[PDB]
């Protein structure tokens, strides 16, 4: 069983391509399709109450 | 028939015993056959 495991792992092996993405929450929320809003302003307001 | 007065024969025979049979000897009987064929290999991801 272990030998079969190792065979499967090595034969189907695929060094997947690596990608890094940077996301800004302010830009993300400010650019929402349904509810686009200022993130910082809502933050400060919710802080006030 | 040249016997005695009471039927006893005057000449005797022989048994002529056989040779007897022979034992049968078992020999190594072989039929040469090869090994399995080489299939083409794949290539891994690690180093030697």
């Amino acid at each position: 069983n272990l030998a079969e495991m190792e065979k499967v792992w090595l034969e189907r092996d695929e060094r997947a391509l690596e990608v890094t993405r940077t996301v800004s929450l302010a830009q993300f929320y400010q650019a929402l399709s349904s509810d686009n809003f200022n993130l910082t302003e809502k933050l400060t307001q919710f802080l006030r109450e | 028939h040249n016997l005695s007065i009471d039927g006893q024969p005057l000449s005797l025979a022989i048994y002529a015993e056989p040779t007897d049979p022979k034992a049968l000897l078992t020999s190594m009987v072989q039929a040469s056959q090869g090994g399995s064929a080489v299939l083409p290999g794949t290539l891994s991801l690690y180093r030697f």
